[PDB]
């Protein structure tokens, strides 16, 4: 698949598709989903890698919701992006 | 155990061989059975038809729903779980002309196809710039000529700047005997030619052209090319076999792609078009 | 052990605050029973002190959600606490609550406590608790567990378990029946309408569509209700406990305003519209002689209790204020109103000593909320048929009145009301009254006996009149001009601050209700406004609170009268100049005095013209540059009439640079505090309005007479990139040093380097995206310019003794991954350019590490994984880079040489490629090598 | 929408210890879904302020280093450029 | 000298913090660091008539750090409730502070302050600021940048306090 | 979502299409009654087939040379050599041959060469089944939709229990499963009547004779203890759902798959296809 040739997990269709759905550009480079899927894979791994953290500090491998706003909560960037 | 199978006797021998020969009569009783349900399916398609067409025509915006069928509709709304369809009082007060100056579904058979999980993938954004201008998706079984099902894509030639056509068909064919476990197995398939209304619009393949003083063969001679290249309609023009080549490079070719169409067309044929409400609202999921 | 830790939490002392605190959580998390039992006990010992009992009853209800039940959202797990505590707790928070002989305060704490617990349990898992509480109210009349309940209403009791639950029935019997008892004492019947108001409340939320289970229900509780308190106001009690009689009319009243705004129509009927208008002017007139009753001082709070309830009577009669009402019921009306508005002595006292806070009221800004102004709701309700006859009454009141000061007073602040009604008032002997009522207004500012807040409300009341009656009066502009003049003439003879701001004001509605140039012609408005800012200097020595923002509308209006260019007068506009800057400076932090002073500042400078350029100039610049003065010794500390003072600063330069310059006072004036201001400040706000006001005035000065300050303009650039500001000043660069090329265009090479200098520090220091681009679009500015004198600086220029080149040049073509917007990149394009075409060893070979190099591995390295496997780069030469990047805009927008030998980007670049094969070919050959196959072909064909 | 499976494999990858609930999930990719649209949306504004009107790598970079605070940022870009190389091999 | 109790109360964000560490240093603060628990800072001011002190209770306004907060009002003799004019949902929690104030220490003198008002942007009017007219509590508008009615809040109660309406600061 | 957001023509017209999907299910009812129907019909045709097969198997009845043959081309044609006669073979005597009546673990070897339904066989139960009979097969017509298996050992000769016919049922839910197909709903199963413990294969016996410690009396013991086996298969789970199951419905949910699985294999597979999974061929 196109995301195992750009070494992502993440879906590059799927992103192509919403990139579509805004109509953002007349023409749509083949490098632009691509890259976005990595940085969103990339969001995803950092406030993932936090989310694990916190419940750790809750002393367990099964993260909820209140332990991905700890994560959060552990880096103040993702504080001030996510709010 | 080859040891055992020596092992039995002869009268046992001959017995199994007997045996092989019921299950055989078996197999000819599972055609007949797979010939009645052809027959069946056929007329339950014929069945189907009116409803299809119905719906069609409130997709593509040709009929207005009657109040009997919206009661219908709400109190099937109050059943499960649709409360999305249950109207407010703010789009009461809204007025036809204004509604009406969108006709139809907007990209309905666009987004059933890419809820399709496999049939999704395939599609390309340059694929769905057609599909904008699929308002119809009908099935037909072959009940004439070798057995098979076709699948029907439609398109208003005075809308869409791509093709001429106004229905693009996808052919499958099963062989002439039943498989091991009693269903049909398939044979090559047929796509059918569309008529491009020119090859810049071609989504298929790739170009490029230029002009040169070439000084080698001294010629000012301009050069066309074109490249195929993967979309979702390449899932018309299948490929084909010619024995030389079958042999070496088409035997991993029919192993693939072979594998790939019948998977599609399967999913197309049962899981979409019944529920094509449902794919299109994604409850089909 | 728990006393000690209740004593221990309540101390001001942080250390041991937190750390009893802290065990005090420890200890409830290891076994809550029997912390949850302490704080019981302790709450219901009377030996404790009623702080510990308080301290107990607050704690317990915060422990209560955390460690009660886990349909709390918070449940602080390892929740110990059995069915047997919690019986326990739920038996001592009722033993609590509904013993009279406990503090207020401890029957607050469990009732607090009760109501959180309610919140998990109410309708289904403690049932005993409405049934104690009934039993209580029906059998006992308790008023505490009226409360209680009423408590329940407010927090926990909601729609679906009042109507389709027992609730609603339960409580509605009991309070009929609690009311419909005759031996029901006085206070029990208040407290039962107080719960009448909670399920009236509750009730409210409803619709005709909905449930007949519900709106029978509703129906039938409203009717009773009506009837009830219909029955109720038929009551009288004597003497006895008057205090106790005024909070019954009172709650009474307001439950009828709720029933009368909040439901249908049909559910209080025409006829008991009527009814209860008759009986709520007879209980408005026995409030009255109660307040004559006040006179006796049996009790301070009589007359703020009759005010009170008077509130809600007149509030009642305003929602049926549509009823007609006979002749008899408006002259009670009135006389009861004439009693009830009448200024008290204090408040009369607390004008007289202090004009600002009567002002304050008169605007309509003080915050209080009286009878005087539910009155003035009444009167501005009325329909028409009603108030032409409660003018007529009032009017001819105020004739048999005349010769008292106590009742004048209110009876003209009730016309007043009167006259702020839209309608209008219209009659068969209007023209008669209306005539009288001029002439004892003239006789009201003409007497010297009469007492000040007379006199100030007869000023403040004939322009009303005025306006009102505008198309009534034949005569209306002599009338006018004859008032405005006297009024005038009393404010500037008058030493009370008092009488002029009243005059003050009734001059803004003058002008509200009348174009004063016209009906007093062209001397007479300009003796008018000489005397409105004389007494605006007067009033203005003492102004406090809203007085300043008054003295600017008022300000204003004056402004707006002045005449035009062929006839207008130096010393007014020089005076009201003065006025508007003293003002405001004497009050800087009221925004409301700094955005009146920008209108009336905008109003100033509307007249400007080239013709008359310097006078203003003249007039304006110094006080301005005194305020800049006087902010600097405050170290420009955030002050927004500074920032108003700024604003027109660029405006006023932006008004008349019809000469291709700004007159040369402009600069002389400005340009020295002005860059005064932008060094020696630290703050957004300041240095942002200083430098656009500065950019503006180097965009529009000449440059000869600029030319002797050029190096404060280059201190000015400098400090601006240095780093004492921060990222969000220096983003504002751009105009400025764009501003500068413009008017430095030749002068500026000699110091580029000072500008390459300051523009690359904060370049290599800032991680703000948007700043560098900016500071690098100046770098490409200045390659446009002229790469040579460019690279000089910055082979020579060094931060950590290291060339600027190898910082810069990395830097920015890796920003130029990042750069955007045609122009821009445009700049950046002929900046390349002029470097290629230096085409120094340098650019041939410094290293920009252009080109990525993964690290191994498909999954995601995080910034911590970057720690352990970081990115990884290749060093590539600085043409290889750039033309990659150039390419790939080639994309989204020496045998080839041989065939190309046979305004736009595109366009634009294409040539410095059809220019770079035109002067070096080797590198254009070395580049391509280190070319890729798709780069090759899109550089082939869009040079083909 | 739903990247479940992906969250899934993301957090092996990164934490194989560790479990993950629907909810979460859910939160997550709403997040990258918030994300997306807002770079996307500064995407479209370059695209709009150059006649070029194509959006590929260039204008994605430029908005997440717009949007996204450096040190997240530097690496969300690194990322990018890896997946970008990859995919063109 | 008469020391008073002040439970500075309110929604989080609104400005309790900076007004009361300008009250004591005199210099603005930008960020936000939300408070944990409370602060307690003893103001004073120099009047005629003599001495006026506080200690001043700086509360937590956020409920994930209100730890033990009522606890905190048992013995106050004044109070401040600060909501913000910029966001109208700091105005609408006012109600709620009020009644937890009251059913702590009932008549307590409560002035209520509209923070923030050096801003364009306000969102909150005096039109809709009308909880004071029923209650019957003093209400300013202050902010702690610019020092718009600065003093005004303690000003009042310290007269409310001491009963002496000629009491002014110096 | 914006679909419902989109102006009420949108709405009305989608309330539309779920009522013709209404009628498309009342439809698709009616097809599955009408396949229903064609199912059973052409499985009256199969049961002679299976009987047939059945009763050779068992010897209560003898092939025929014309069957021989065309066994032996049908043979010829798979490829499948390893059924061919040897004249060694050929040299049998009658009365060897005549030894045996039926094929020797005809369906063990089967149901061995069975993917799954191996796994669950055990010893005794491959000594047990060497007295089955008849597989069979039956559809559920009457109320309630589902289908019936059938099992049938020589209780004459069969050691072990008296059950002559075992009988197990499968059922479906009362509409149509969702995508036009019917989801699985609880089964039942008859109860074995074991001659003796000893001989009970899903139970393992102690005996115990014992003189008590306490009372000193005199008694002799015969207990029990359930052991897993293919008759596992019989006493499915209970029921679906109930309150008074739910500890017991965790383990009845894991063997209803596991049985539905089993059971699923044996319709598609070993009923019509038998003889090759015997010999292995359809490996
Ligand atoms: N412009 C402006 N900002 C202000 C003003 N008062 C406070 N601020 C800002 O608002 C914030 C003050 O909130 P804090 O005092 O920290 O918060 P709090 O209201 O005590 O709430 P918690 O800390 O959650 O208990 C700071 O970021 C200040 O810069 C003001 O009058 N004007
Ligand atoms: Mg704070």
């Amino acid at each position: 698949s196109r995301s195992a040739k750009a070494g992502l997990t993440f879906p590059v269709g799927r992103v192509h598709r919403l990139l579509r759905r805004g109509n953002y550009a007349q023409r749509i480079g083949s490098g632009a989903p691509v890259y976005l899927t990595a940085v969103l894979e990339y969001l995803a791994a950092e406030i993932l890698e936090l989310a694990g953290n916190a419940a750790r500090d809750n002393k367990k491998t099964r993260i909820i919701p209140r332990h991905l706003q700890l994560a959060i909560r552990n880096d103040d960037e993702l504080n001030k992006l996510l709010g | 155990d080859s040891g055992y199978v020596g092992g039995l006797p002869k009268n046992v021998k001959e017995k199994l061989l007997s045996l092989k020969t019921l299950q055989s009569e078996l197999f000819e009783v599972e055609k007949e059975f797979q010939v009645e349900m052809f027959e069946l399916e056929n007329k339950f398609l014929q069945k189907y038809k009116p409803i299809w067409e119905q719906r069609s025509r409130i997709i593509s915006g040709q009929e207005q729903p009657k109040p009997e069928q919206i009661a219908k509709g709400q109190e099937i709304v109050e059943s499960l779980n649709e409360t999305e369809l249950l109207v407010d009082e703010e789009e009461k007060a809204q007025n036809d002309s204004e509604e009406e100056q969108v006709k139809g579904i907007p990209s309905f058979w666009l987004t059933a196809l890419e809820n399709l999980p496999i049939v999704a993938d395939t599609i390309t954004d340059r694929d769905a710039e057609v599909l904008e201008y699929l308002q119809d998706i009908g099935l037909e079984y072959l009940t004439d000529g070798r057995p098979g099902f076709k699948l029907l894509f439609r398109f208003d030639s005075s809308a869409n700047p791509f093709f001429t056509n106004d229905i693009l068909a996808k052919t499958y064919f099963y062989q002439k005997e039943l498989g091991y476990s009693g269903d049909f197995i398939y044979d090559h398939a047929e796509g059918a030619e569309i008529s491009w209304k020119d090859n810049a619009h071609n989504v298929t393949v790739d170009l490029e052209m230029r002009k040169q003083r070439n000084k080698t063969t001294k010629q000012v001679r301009t050069i066309e090319k074109i490249t195929p290249i993967e979309s979702f309609f390449n899932f018309f023009d299948p490929p084909k076999i010619q024995n030389e080549d079958q042999d070496e490079e088409l035997e991993e070719d029919l192993e693939e792609r072979l594998a790939l169409d019948y998977s599609i067309g399967e999913q197309l044929k049962d899981k979409l078009i019944p529920r094509a409400v449902d794919w299109f609202t994604g409850a089909a999921l | 052990d728990i006393n000690e830790l209740i004593i221990g939490a309540q101390s001001a002392d942080k250390h041991t605050r937190e750390v009893a605190e802290t065990q005090l959580l420890q200890w409830c998390d290891s076994d809550a029973s029997q912390v949850f039992k302490a704080l019981a006990n302790v709450a219901l010992q009377h030996e404790a002190s009623l702080e510990s009992r308080q301290f107990a009853l607050l704690s317990l209800r915060k422990l209560i959600t955390m460690y009660w039940s886990p349909g709390f959202e918070s449940y602080r797990s390892t929740s110990n606490v059995e069915i047997d505590v919690k019986d326990f707790i739920r038996e001592v928070l009722l033993k609590l609550c509904l013993n009279d002989n406990e503090n207020t305060k401890i029957k607050n704490g469990a009732s607090y406590c009760i109501v959180q617990i309610s919140a998990v349990d109410f309708p289904d898992q403690w049932p005993q608790l409405l049934t104690v509480i009934y039993d209580a109210i029906s059998h006992q009349h308790s008023l505490n567990a009226m409360s209680l309940l009423n408590e329940i209403y407010d927090d926990v009791v909601s729609e679906e378990m009042f109507f389709e639950g027992g609730i609603g029935l339960a409580t509605m019997e009991i309070v009929f029946k609690v009311l419909n008892t005759e031996t029901s004492t006085l206070i029990a019947k208040i407290a039962a309408l107080k719960l009448l108001k909670a399920c009236l409340l509750q009730m409210s939320s409803h619709n005709e569509y909905d449930e007949a289970s519900r709106k029978s229900f509703v129906s039938q509780c409203l009717a009773t209700s009506l009837q009830i308190l219909g029955q109720l106001l038929t009551l009288n009690f004597g003497n006895v406990d008057v205090i106790s009689q005024l909070k019954f009319k009172s709650i009474i009243y307001e439950n009828l305003v709720f029933i009368k705004n909040d439901f249908s129509r049909k559910h209080f009927s025409s006829e008991l519209q009527k009814q209860f208008k008759i009986m709520a002017i007879q209980d408005l007139e026995n409030v009255t002689h109660i307040n004559a009753n006040v006179e006796t001082t049996e009790s301070e709070p009589l007359l703020e209790t009759v005010h009170d309830c008077s509130i809600y009577i007149v509030e009642f009669l305003t929602s049926v204020c549509t009823l007609q009402f006979s002749v008899e019921e408006m002259n009670k009306i009135i006389t009861s109103l004439t009693i009830l508005c009448q200024l008290s002595s204090e408040t009369r006292e607390i004008w007289t000593s202090d004009f600002n806070t009567f002002v304050s009221k008169e605007t309509g800004l003080a915050a209080s909320y009286n009878v005087r102004d539910q009155a003035n709701e009444f009167f501005t309700s009325l329909p028409n048929p009603q108030l032409s006859l409660i003018f007529k009454v009032v009017s001819n009141d105020i004739e048999h009145s005349t010769c008292n000061y106590s009742t004048l007073e209110s009876l003209l602040y009730l016309l007043q009301c009167i006259l702020l009604n839209d309608d209008e008032i219209t009659g068969e002997n209007i023209d008669q009254s209306l005539q009288i009522l001029i002439k004892t207004l003239e006789n009201i500012l003409v007497s010297q006996e009469i007492p000040e807040l007379i006199l100030a409300r007869a000023i403040l009341t004939i322009p009303r009149v005025l306006d009102k009656f505008i198309d009534a009066l034949p005569d209306i502009k002599p009338l006018t001009s004859a008032f405005l003049a006297k009024s005038l003439n009393l404010a500037l003879k008058s030493d009370k601050e008092l009488i002029k701001s009243a005059t003050l004001i009734a001059f803004t509605y003058y002008c509200y209700f009348a174009e004063l140039d016209s009906v007093l012609g062209p001397e007479v408005c300009s003796e008018t406004q000489e005397k409105v800012i004389r007494i605006i200097n007067q009033v203005s020595s003492d102004a406090e609170e809203d007085t300043n923002g008054a003295l600017m509308e008022v300000l204003s209006q004056v402004i707006s009268y002045n005449p035009k260019e062929p006839h207008s007068r130096k010393e007014i506009l020089q005076a009201e100049f003065h006025l508007v800057f003293t003002i405001s400076s004497e009050d800087p932090a009221n925004v409301q005095v700094v955005v009146q002073s920008q209108e009336c500042l905008e109003k100033l400078l509307d007249n400007i013209n080239m013709d008359n350029y310097k006078n203003y100039i003249e007039l304006c610049l110094p006080s301005f540059i005194n305020v800049l003065d006087s902010n600097n010794a405050n170290n420009y500390r955030y002050s927004p009439l500074l920032s108003l003072v700024l604003e027109f600063i660029t405006v006023f330069l932006k008004k008349k640079p019809n000469d291709g310059f700004l007159p040369d006072e402009i600069n002389q004036y400005l340009f020295e505090p002005l860059a005064k201001v932008l060094a020696f400040s630290t703050e957004d706000e300041t240095l942002q309005l200083a430098t656009e006001a500065f950019s503006y005035l180097i965009f529009n000065t000449d440059t000869r007479a600029m030319e002797p300050r050029l190096m404060d303009i280059m201190k000015v650039l400098e400090r601006l990139l240095s780093l004492e500001v921060s990222d969000s000043a220096a983003m504002n660069v751009g105009p400025l040093v764009v501003a500068i090329f413009t008017r430095f265009s030749k002068e500026i090479q000699p110091l580029i380097g000072r500008i390459l200098e300051a523009v690359v520090v904060r370049l290599i220091k800032t991680q703000n995206i948007s700043t560098e681009q900016n500071l690098l679009s100046v770098l490409c500015f200045l390659t446009c310019n002229d790469p040579k004198q460019t690279v000089d600086f910055l082979s020579s220029f060094q931060i950590d003794n290291t060339d600027a080149l190898t910082l810069v040049m990395r830097k920015w073509i890796e920003a130029f991954e990042v750069i955007r917007g045609e122009k821009r990149i445009k700049e950046n394009i002929v900046a390349l350019s002029n470097l290629f075409f230096l085409n120094d060893k340098r650019l041939q070979k410094v290293v920009v590490n252009g080109n990525l190099i993964p690290y191994e591995g498909d999954l995601i390295i995080t910034r911590s994984m970057a720690k352990k496997m970081p990115d990884r780069y290749v060093q590539v030469p600085l043409y290889t880079k750039i033309i990659k990047l150039f390419v790939s805009e080639l994309s989204f927008q020496d045998k080839l040489k041989e065939y190309i030998d046979d305004e736009s980007v595109v366009q634009l670049l294409v040539r410095f490629f059809k220019e770079v094969a035109s002067k070096d070919v080797s590198g254009f050959h070395c580049i391509y090598e280190t070319l890729s196959d798709s780069e090759r072909k899109v550089l082939s064909e869009a040079l083909l | 929408e739903t990247y479940s499976s992906y969250i899934y494999k993301v957090l092996k990858q990164t934490h194989p210890d560790t479990g993950i609930s629907q909810k979460s999930m859910s939160i997550l990719n709403s997040f990258v879904n918030d994300i997306f649209e807002r770079i996307a949306t500064e995407a479209s504004k370059l695209a709009a302020y150059n006649k070029k009107s194509t959006i590929s790598a260039r204008e994605i970079q430029t908005a997440v280093r717009l949007i996204l605070p450096g040190e997240l940022a530097k690496h969300a870009v690194s990322e990018g450029t890896r997946a970008v190389t990859k995919y063109s091999s | 000298v008469p020391t008073f109790k002040l439970v500075l109360v309110g929604d989080g964000g609104t400005g309790k913090t900076t007004f009361v560490k300008r009250h004591l240093t005199g210099e603005f603060e930008k960020k936000y660091i939300a408070t944990i628990g409370v602060e307690v800072h003893p103001l004073s001011f120099y009047t005629n008539f003599g001495e006026i002190k506080f200690d001043v209770w700086d509360t937590a306004g956020l409920e994930k750090f209100g730890g033990l907060r009522d606890g905190y009002y048992i013995n106050a003799q004044c109070a401040i409730i600060m909501f913000d004019v910029t966001s109208r949902i700091t105005y609408k929690n006012v109600p709620n502070w009020h009644r937890d104030l009251v059913r702590v220490c009932e008549n307590i003198p409560i002035v209520l302050c509209g923070n923030k008002v050096d801003v364009k942007e306000r969102k909150v009017k005096a039109k809709t600021i009308t909880f004071h007219r029923k209650k019957n509590l003093q209400y300013y508008d202050i902010s702690a940048k610019s020092n718009y009615n600065f003093e005004k809040p303690f000003l009042w109660l310290a007269r409310k306090l001491a009963g002496n309406p000629q009491l002014e600061f110096v």
